[PDB]
């Protein structure tokens, strides 16, 4: 049982730390949007309609 | 959905080149990354539902039960492998190709555009599910349990089929984005009626009905593990999926012809947990189990209003994963003890401690302990019920006395207490079991902080 | 931030602290603990992570769903304009419970801050309250779990004919 | 502002380190239960700070710090609602709790089991405190559940005991009992309210709601133990009396009681209501205190003790007086 | 114990013969309460239904359902 | 297992009620089935009917929260008449 | 059904006015599941005559995919012959026949009243 | 390849995955044609999805 | 403990000259 | 003996002959790589990073938006007199009722 929730843990830490660590340069380097009226004439992708870059670039590459 | 099905038809290559002790390995690796995959339907909308072709489109209804039947896969393979270890290669790889050809028709049972191809699929998946009750079964009883399984759905859907070929002659087409917009109100006469009829006795048996039910305690204790993970979380999903699919074309003659079938789950949800109260055979408990929860889905189904819905597809994919765990857990003492009398083995936590965890944790989301989606399902349910009929809280409430009282007692009896002296082969919980309580109850309790992609076409 | 109409407020009127007793008392003091200990390196942080991010400025658009035929001027049995007039419903129904819940967030903000006193100062708010709330049940409710604009145009004509049959056995 | 609500949700998220920190351990710890008793005194001293700035001032907010769902009209949201209520009992509840750990240092010592009894109590001490700062009934009924929950697995703490276990299935049946109310209760405000948080309940203020105060005896019934749902309060003795002591004495029983004071706005205007919690309450406290006159085992004398007082803080209730209720749950 | 869970669960109706009693208590378990919970809904639902569209039943905040 | 320990169908002639008192391990005069009122026992004998709590406890059992032997014919309401559910121990009154 | 029609030219596979109509590719999804058919053929004959599944017979699986897809070709030609021949019927048959074919006048959703049946 | 067997399902994958977005190009008929997501093309953009 | 197959017995059921 | 019959063989333990067996295999390397797969495979992709890309789902069902539009739409009606919502969702001049 031991053995079990060791391995548990670390094999939910192994991309938990990192991907947390990714999160943390996404949200403070990257950076989340800031909203803004339509201008006239420009029209974005689609991925330019949300809020998060990692939502933005789901929608980007995968929908 | 044609990026979905075609590496579920590549797990059959999979499954049939690989080497002795690799053909667990490679699928549940392949069916992982499949289930992975599946998460790319959430490209869901407000108002459109993703739509891919003439043949498959996907809503937000058939999403959630797409990406636990695609998860369900290698939780079968990781559960269904310790009492086929001494099995011929042969015939493990038939069973992994039962499995996977099961997969298939269920992924594309849900995704079904035109309705005649729904049913195809839907009496497909009759086919290996036969096999694999028939076939790797452990009892005596399960030839019997290949019968009633069969000569019931078949019963109702003979007729559905004619059902849904009068559409083909009347509304001129079985699409699911047509019958939107071409539905056509359906007044008051014997036609009428046994159109309604038609359309849902069916699923009244896959649901199933209080009374149509005695083909589900003979065909999940007859099983194998993997076959009663596939009956409880998805085949019974099935029916409450069409139910909502098929209550469209069926207004407003539902509002006064659905009311038996309303009494009759309303009564059997307080029967057969009452039965539940006293089984001696664990997983006829845990059968009897999803024969009370799914009475409030049919219910839920027919009072028809958005909490109603909402709270029946949430209560459709947590009693899935709820009951799924239930029956490995069955089978985690049943590959000690080797018999399914819950009288016999007590005394557990004092020998397994985790795995005693594991049968706490499931039983509590079995008496939908808040803040899970089995209390999210189970409440909008009871309050659409309350809307419904200002009395039935009775049945409702009375009823989440009794949920509690097998879902403890099957706590208590098989782990509180003595233990039990004249066995000592209850060996130590093996990684392989815990992977598989974890797999089962950590996505419904991550599903518990966001609940919103598990809640229907009308979120 | 937000926008302050749409979410109203009062304005906030503290009151004067007006010390009478002798002994200080420990808010102030852990009021200045908590300024100097915690909410200026809060302040600090917070600040850094805006020079952080303003070195990439860019944008989103709230997107705009233009106004189609809805479904009084679509021809029966005709999918390719009353699936536009479908969606076009089906986003002003969402919009419209997005309203509802605006106005719920009002009224219960307007509960709170007028504390004891909450019967008589959230008369406005109740009222609005009240007839949004019987405007969307005069619109929206009793459609049934299949609802689609066929559904609340049927509801729409049915109240127009009670609303023709009070008008005419009155006149 | 910044200081009220950071030290009221400092307390909360102080609680659930030591859950974190049990359950994400490999080595034996070096006195968890030393550990716990220092989080739950310093979570004291944390909430402390709170009630002394609603003593002067009179500041009571709402942290509806997370939503989290849109069942299309109605919002859930991770809201905490901090008035009197919470103000004056989180510190009674913190401050028993780390007298009762610090007891079950003493009492608990023979255990090997001992740190899953102090992560068990810390459990209920969560749910309890979730109980008490709910804004809504879905987040109470978390609350309630949570509670109930912990009931059954701290009376049936001796497993191996049948009795144990029969008393605590006993406890859960009267709570189930309660929650068929008390989901009568969040159906009615749903229904004819269109809400399930409080500020809603209490703006809307209904007339006839004969039924959901119906339903909400029913739930204080099932909780505090009144009559018709008394017995598994004498039988809930079976468990540790730590246990015992906290739970069925000082915190969980007085969270039907909690129900009733809370919906002070809408108890307040019905006759016939407060007609049926006097008498139930009556009913209550003479049928505990008679039946705690000839027993002979302590700690069932003490719980018809403690049924005793809910059937007088009943009473109070039924008199229209939930504060001074309140401040006899606090005392 | 096989013997037991046997004759509780797998030795039911080969051991059984229709007759005037198993018939009187069969009808009356099994669609007497069924009837009984149809005419109680069915009275109130109709009750209810007069109520509403009369406008008689108070349902002013009533618009989650 | 085979078939002849095994319950049957209800016995008629006094050989096949003590065949069967034979089989369910429990003396012939004391050997009492369900009466054949066509409910759905069978030969399944009808024990005293009384609780497990009315067992002796200082008796050396095999199952001691049951307070039940190996063998022994249990009764029909077995986990009915446990100590966690319904007690027939004689009261005071 | 079509009786009248394949009377007058009787025992044509293929006739003149089917060669009018584009023929199926080699690569017709179709064909495709027949080749399936023809490599499954090729699996079964060797699984029931007791060879190794994947490597007894290579020119006799790839005659059986060959023999599969050669017939398959002419049957799927036939099969979009005859749907063909079916619709230009219908079609003829509905220019030919105007007052039993009336333009139906589609009024909109502004008249047409449908009863209100609600939910409750 | 000393692993020709797992590179089944990822290239079935790839080879879904293209037949689907293959398949989002004969359904192209309303192609900038709706009633609500017509524009004016803008300049080296002949289509407006893919 | 392991998988039932059919026996002597069951098979028996199937050699008659009727079912 | 009717129907000649192997020996029923034991239920066996795989601790005996491999205590550090994860219940998967007998064979112990192949055993310890299905335990690698399992969690990896399980938890390392589908439990931590699907949950991460269900957490950040690109607005699912337009909850946000609808709500933004609502900030505005309210906005367009508190200001100019407008009511905050009709009982009509249909424009009824462009409705045609059935005369009596
Ligand atoms: C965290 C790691 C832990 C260990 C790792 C392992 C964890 C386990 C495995 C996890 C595996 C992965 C799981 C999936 C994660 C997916 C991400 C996710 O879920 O995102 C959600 C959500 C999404 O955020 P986002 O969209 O990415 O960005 C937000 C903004 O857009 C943008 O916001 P922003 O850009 O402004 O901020 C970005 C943020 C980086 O982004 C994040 O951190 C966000 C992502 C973290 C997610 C973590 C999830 C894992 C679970 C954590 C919680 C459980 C842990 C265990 C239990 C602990 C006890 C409870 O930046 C910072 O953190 C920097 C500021 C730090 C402030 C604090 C210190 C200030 C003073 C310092 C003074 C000293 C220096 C002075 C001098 C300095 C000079 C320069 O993130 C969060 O909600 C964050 C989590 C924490 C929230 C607050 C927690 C407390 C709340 C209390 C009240 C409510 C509860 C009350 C309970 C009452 C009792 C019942
Ligand atoms: C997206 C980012 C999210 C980040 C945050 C994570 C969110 C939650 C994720 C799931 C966490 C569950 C982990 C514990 C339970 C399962 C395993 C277990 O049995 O552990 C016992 C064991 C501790 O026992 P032990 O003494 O060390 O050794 C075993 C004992 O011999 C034998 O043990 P025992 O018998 O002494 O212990 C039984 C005891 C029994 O205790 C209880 O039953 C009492 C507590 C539960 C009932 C009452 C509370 C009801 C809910 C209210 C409070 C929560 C909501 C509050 C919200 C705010 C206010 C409204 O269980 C516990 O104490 C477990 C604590 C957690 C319980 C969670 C609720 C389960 C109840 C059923 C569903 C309830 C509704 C849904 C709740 C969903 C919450 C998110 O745990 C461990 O050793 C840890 C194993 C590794 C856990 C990994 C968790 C993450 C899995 C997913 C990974 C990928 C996603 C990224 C997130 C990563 C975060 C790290
Ligand atoms: C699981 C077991 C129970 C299953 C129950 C299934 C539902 C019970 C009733 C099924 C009836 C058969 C299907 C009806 C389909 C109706 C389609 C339709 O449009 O009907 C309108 C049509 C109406 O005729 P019409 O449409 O041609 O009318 C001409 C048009 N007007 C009205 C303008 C004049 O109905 C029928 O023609 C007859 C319908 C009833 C059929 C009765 C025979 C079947 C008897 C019951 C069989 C039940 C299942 C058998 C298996 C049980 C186990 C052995
Ligand atoms: C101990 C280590 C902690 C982390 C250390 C490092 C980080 C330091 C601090 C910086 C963090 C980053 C910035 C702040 C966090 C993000 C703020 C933000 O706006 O996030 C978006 C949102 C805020 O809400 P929102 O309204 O913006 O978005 C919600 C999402 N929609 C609207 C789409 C539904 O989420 C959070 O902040 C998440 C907080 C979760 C905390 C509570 C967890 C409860 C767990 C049980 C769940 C079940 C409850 C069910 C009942 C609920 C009531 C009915
Ligand atoms: C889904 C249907 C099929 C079922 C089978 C699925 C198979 C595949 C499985 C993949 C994984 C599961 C899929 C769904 C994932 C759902 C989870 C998810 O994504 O969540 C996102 C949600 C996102 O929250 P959100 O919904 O508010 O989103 C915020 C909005 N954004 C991110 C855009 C800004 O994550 C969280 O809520 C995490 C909050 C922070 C971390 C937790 C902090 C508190 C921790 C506990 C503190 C103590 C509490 C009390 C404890 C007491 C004791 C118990
Ligand atoms: C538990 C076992 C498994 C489950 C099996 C199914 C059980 C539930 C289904 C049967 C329940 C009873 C029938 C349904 C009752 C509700 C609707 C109805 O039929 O009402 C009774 C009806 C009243 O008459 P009226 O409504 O005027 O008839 C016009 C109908 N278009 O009365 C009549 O018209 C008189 C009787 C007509 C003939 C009845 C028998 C044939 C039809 C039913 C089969
Ligand atoms: C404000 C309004 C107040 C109204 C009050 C009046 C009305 C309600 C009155 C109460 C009725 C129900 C409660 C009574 C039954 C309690 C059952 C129970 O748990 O009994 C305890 C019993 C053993 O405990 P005990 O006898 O104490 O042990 C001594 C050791 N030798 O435990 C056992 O033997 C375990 C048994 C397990 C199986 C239980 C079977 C019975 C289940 C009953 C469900 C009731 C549902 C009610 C629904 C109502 C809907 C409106
Ligand atoms: C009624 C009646 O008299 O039934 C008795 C009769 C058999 O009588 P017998 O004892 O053979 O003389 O029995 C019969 O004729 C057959 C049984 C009568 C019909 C019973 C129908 C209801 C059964 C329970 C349904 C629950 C759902
Ligand atoms: C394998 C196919 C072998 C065919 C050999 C040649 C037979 C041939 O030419 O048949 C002609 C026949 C079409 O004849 P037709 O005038 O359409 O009449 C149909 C029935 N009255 O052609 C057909 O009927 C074509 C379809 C034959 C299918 C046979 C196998 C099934």
């Amino acid at each position: 049982d031991k053995r079990f929730l060791k391995l548990l843990r670390f094999y939910i830490l192994l991309t938990g730390i990192p991907v947390v660590i990714g999160i943390t340069l996404i949200n403070v380097f990257i950076g989340e949007a800031e909203l803004a009226e339509i201008p006239e004439g420009y029209v974005p992708e689609h991925w330019e309609y949300f809020k998060h870059p990692i939502s933005r670039w789901i929608a980007r590459t995968f929908f | 959905m044609l990026k979905y099905i075609i590496p579920t038809m590549m797990l059959m290559p999979l499954t049939w080149l690989s080497k002795n002790s690799m053909i667990w390995i490679n699928t549940t690796l392949h069916s992982l990354l499949i289930s992975l995959t599946s998460l790319l339907l959430l490209n869901q909308f407000g108002d459109n539902s993703l739509n891919f072709s003439l043949t498959f489109f996907s809503d937000s209804l058939s999403t959630p039960l797409l990406i636990l039947t695609m998860w369900l896969l290698p939780l079968m393979l990781m559960a269904s492998q310790h009492h086929l270890s001494k099995e011929n290669l042969a015939r493990k790889k038939l069973f992994i190709s039962m499995l996977i050809l099961l997969q298939l028709f269920l992924i594309m049972t849900f995704t079904a555009t035109e309705l005649i191809f729904f049913y195809i699929m839907f009496e497909a998946t009759l086919v290996p599910t036969l096999i694999i009750i028939t076939r790797w079964g452990n009892q005596t009883e399960r030839l019997n349990a290949g019968l009633y399984f069969l000569f019931y759905t078949l019963a109702g859907s003979l007729p559905l089929l004619v059902a849904l070929i009068y559409i083909q002659n009347t509304m001129g087409s079985l699409n699911f984005l047509i019958l939107q917009y071409w539905v056509q109100p359906m007044p008051n006469s014997w036609s009428n009626t046994f159109m309604w009829l038609a359309c849902m006795m069916a699923f009244m048996v896959k649901m199933p009905l209080y009374g149509l039910h005695l083909w589900l305690p003979k065909a999940h204790v007859e099983a194998p593990i993997a076959g009663s993970m596939v009956l409880a979380a998805i085949l019974l999903k099935l029916g409450g999926y069409g139910m909502m699919r098929i209550t469209l074309l069926l207004n407003p003659i539902t509002d006064f012809m659905a009311y038996p079938f309303i009494m009759l789950s309303l009564w059997g949800m307080i029967m057969t947990s009452s039965i539940c109260l006293r089984q001696t055979d664990l997983k006829s408990l845990i059968a009897y189990s999803s024969v009370s929860h799914m009475a409030l889905v049919i219910v839920a189904i027919l009072i028809q209003t958005p909490w109603s819905y909402m709270g029946a597809t949430a209560l459709m994919i947590a009693h899935g994963l709820t009951s799924s765990m239930l029956f490995c857990l069955a089978n985690s003492n049943y590959e000690r003890v080797h018999s399914r009398t819950m009288i016999l083995a007590r005394g557990l936590q004092t020998l397994l401690p985790l795995m005693a965890a594991w049968w706490l944790l499931a039983s509590l989301t079995n008496l939908a302990l808040p803040p899970s989606i089995n209390l999210i399902g189970e409440l909008f349910v009871v309050m659409s019920t309350f809307s419904w009929s200002n009395i039935t809280i009775i049945l409702m409430g009375l009823n989440m006395v009794i949920t509690a009282l097998y879902s403890l007692y099957m706590l208590i009896t098989t782990q509180r207490g003595k233990h039990t002296h004249h066995i000592n082969n209850i060996l130590p919980s093996f990684t392989r079991e815990n992977a598989l309580m974890s797999l089962h109850m950590l996505p419904l309790l991550l599903l518990s902080l966001n609940p919103k992609i598990i809640l229907g076409p009308l979120y | 931030s937000w926008d302050k109409d749409v979410y109203p407020e009062p304005p906030r009127r503290t009151p004067a602290p007006s010390p009478q007793t002798s002994l200080p008392n420990p808010i102030t003091y852990l009021t200045k603990a908590f300024d100097l200990l915690v909410d200026r390196p809060v302040t600090l942080v917070r600040e850094f992570i805006e020079r952080q991010h303003a070195k990439n400025k860019y944008y989103y658009y709230h997107r705009e769903f233009r106004r189609v035929p809805d479904i009084t001027e679509c021809h029966e049995k005709d999918v390719l304009c009353m699936f536009e007039a479908e969606m076009q419903w089906k986003r002003d129904y969402k919009v419209d419970q997005e309203i509802v819940n605006i106005i719920q967030e009002r009224l219960k903000a307007c509960q709170q801050r007028e504390g004891e006193s909450h019967r008589q100062n959230c008369a406005k708010e109740l009222q609005q309250f009240t007839q949004v709330v019987k405007a969307y049940q005069d619109r929206y409710h009793d459609l049934g779990a299949h609802y689609s604009a066929r559904k609340c145009l049927a509801k729409q004509k049915q109240r127009m004919l009670a609303e023709r049959k009070a008008t005419k056995e009155a006149a | 502002m910044n200081l009220f609500s950071s030290l009221t949700l400092v307390t909360l998220i102080l609680l659930t380190m030591p859950i974190a920190a049990i359950n994400f351990n490999t080595h034996k710890f070096t006195n968890y239960p030393l550990y716990v008793k220092t989080t739950i005194s310093c979570a004291f001293i944390t909430s402390m700070i709170p009630t002394m700035m609603f003593i002067h001032t009179g500041q009571e907010m709402i942290i509806s710090n997370w939503h989290w769902l849109t069942i299309q009209t109605l919002k859930l949201s991770l809201s905490f609602k901090m008035d009197f209520f919470s103000m004056m009992f989180v510190p009674v509840a913190l401050f028993v709790t780390w007298s009762i750990m610090e007891f079950s240092m003493w009492y608990m010592h023979s255990d090997p089991n001992i740190n899953q009894f102090f992560k068990y109590l810390l459990l209920f001490l969560i749910t309890m405190l979730i109980l008490v700062t709910a804004n809504n009934l879905f987040q109470l009924f978390i609350g309630w559940e949570g509670v109930g929950i912990m009931s059954f697995l701290l009376i049936g703490w001796w497993y191996g005991r049948t009795d144990a276990n029969t008393a605590a299935l006993q406890a859960i049946l009267y709570n189930r009992i309660g929650d068929i109310g008390f989901i009568l209760a969040m159906a009615w405000f749903l229904i004819n309210l269109n809400t399930w948080d409080l500020q809603q309940i209490f703006m809307l203020n209904p007339n006839d709601s004969n039924l959901p105060l119906m339903g909400l005896i029913l739930a204080a019934t099932g909780k505090s133990a009144q009559f018709g749902l008394h017995p598994w309060l004498p039988s809930a003795m079976e468990g540790p009396t730590p246990v015992s002591a906290l739970l069925h004495s000082s915190t969980m029983v007085v969270a039907g009681i909690f129900l009733l004071i809370r919906f002070y706005p809408l108890t307040e205007n019905n006759k016939f209501g407060q007609s049926i919690m006097l008498c139930l309450g009556a009913m209550t406290t003479l049928f505990t205190a008679m039946c705690a006159l000839t027993q002979n085992d302590i700690k069932k004398i003490i719980a018809f003790s403690t049924s005793s007082q809910l059937g007088l803080m009943m009473v109070t209730i039924g008199i229209n007086q939930p504060h001074l209720a309140f401040l006899h749950i606090c005392t | 114990l096989i013997r037991w869970t046997c004759a509780r669960s797998a030795n039911v109706y080969p051991n059984f013969r229709p007759n005037t009693k198993t018939s009187l208590l069969g009808a009356l378990f099994g669609i007497g309460p069924l009837i009984f919970w149809y005419y109680v809904f069915k009275t109130d639902r109709d009750r209810k239904e007069k109520l509403i569209q009369e406008g008689k039943l108070d349902r002013t905040f009533n618009i989650s359902y | 297992i085979t078939k002849d320990m095994l319950p049957g169908p209800y016995p008629k002639t006094p050989e096949e009620r003590a065949a069967a008192a034979k089989k369910y391990n429990m003396r012939v005069e004391d050997y009492e089935p369900y009466p054949d009122d066509g409910m759905g026992y069978g030969d399944y004998p009808k024990l005293p009917d009384r609780s497990q709590q009315e067992r002796d406890p200082w008796y050396d059992w095999d199952h001691p929260d049951l307070r039940l032997n190996w063998g022994e014919p249990m009764h029909w309401d077995l986990d009915m008449y446990i100590r966690n559910r319904v007690d027939t121990s004689p009261t005071p009154v | 059904m079509m009786t009248g029609r394949q009377a007058r030219a009787p025992l044509q596979f293929l006739p003149d006015e089917a060669r009018s109509l584009p023929p199926p590719k080699l690569t017709d999804p179709r064909l495709a599941y027949i080749g399936f058919l023809g490599y499954c053929s090729g699996l079964i004959d060797n699984a029931i005559r007791r060879r190794p599944v994947l490597s007894a017979g290579l020119h006799r699986q790839f005659l059986y995919i060959t023999s599969f897809v050669f017939v398959g070709y002419y049957l799927l030609k036939r099969q979009d012959y005859m749907y063909a021949v079916r619709d230009h019927d219908m079609f003829s048959y509905i220019k030919s026949h105007p007052e039993d074919f009336p333009e139906k006048d589609k009024k909109t959703y502004r008249e047409v009243f449908e009863e209100f049946h609600p939910v409750r | 390849r000393d692993h020709w067997i797992h590179v089944l399902v990822p290239v079935g994958f790839v080879f879904g995955y293209y037949l689907d977005r293959k398949n989002d190009e004969k359904l192209a008929a309303f192609r900038n044609k709706s009633l609500l997501y017509k524009r004016e093309l803008k300049p080296q953009e002949e289509v407006t999805w893919k | 403990a392991r998988q039932w197959q059919p026996d002597v017995e069951w098979a028996e059921q199937y050699g008659g000259a009727v079912m | 003996l009717r129907w000649q019959e192997d020996p029923e063989p034991e239920d066996e333990n795989l601790y005996e002959k491999n205590p550090d067996s994860h219940g998967y295999d007998k064979d112990p390397a192949v055993d310890v790589w299905n335990m690698r797969v399992v969690f990896f495979f399980g938890f390392s992709i589908v439990l931590v990073l699907g949950s991460t890309f269900v957490a950040y789902l690109p607005d699912y069902r337009m909850q946000e938006w609808a709500r933004r539009e609502a900030e505005r739409l309210v906005k367009y009606r508190e200001a100019h007199g407008l009511p905050l919502m009709e009982s009509n969702c249909f424009d009824p001049s462009k409705i045609q009722l059935p005369e009596d």
